[PDB]
């Protein structure tokens, strides 16, 4: 297999790996990680609210 | 007269034949440059070597 075919194959490999990394951060946003450490207050919403 | 006819035509026949092998060798060297650069693979160069042969 020629060198240009492999250099085009691994480029699409890295592009799909970047697409999976783009999906993983949207999947990590659904579990709302605490941005800092501290004291958390009263939850302004409860279970069942629609957020945006 | 048969020998004279063949002597009359085989000169241009072999001239047109040696030009064919020269053009096929030029095709083989261009395909070898494409293989050395990295555009074509080792399966395409062998298909030009057979045309040389």
């Amino acid at each position: 297999v020629s060198k240009q075919q492999y250099a085009d194959a691994n480029a699409a490999y890295l592009q799909s790996k970047a697409a999976v990394e783009q999906a993983r951060i949207n999947l990590r946003y659904t579990k709302v990680l605490s941005p800092i450490s501290g004291r958390i207050g009263r939850s302004a919403v409860t279970e069942g609210a629609l957020v945006t | 007269a048969d020998g004279l006819a063949a002597r009359g035509t085989f000169t241009e026949q072999l001239q047109a034949q040696r030009d064919l092998v020269k053009a096929s060798d030029e095709y083989y060297q261009l395909a070898d440059k494409r293989y050395r650069t990295g555009v074509d693979n080792y399966l395409t160069l062998l298909d030009a070597q057979r045309s040389l042969f």
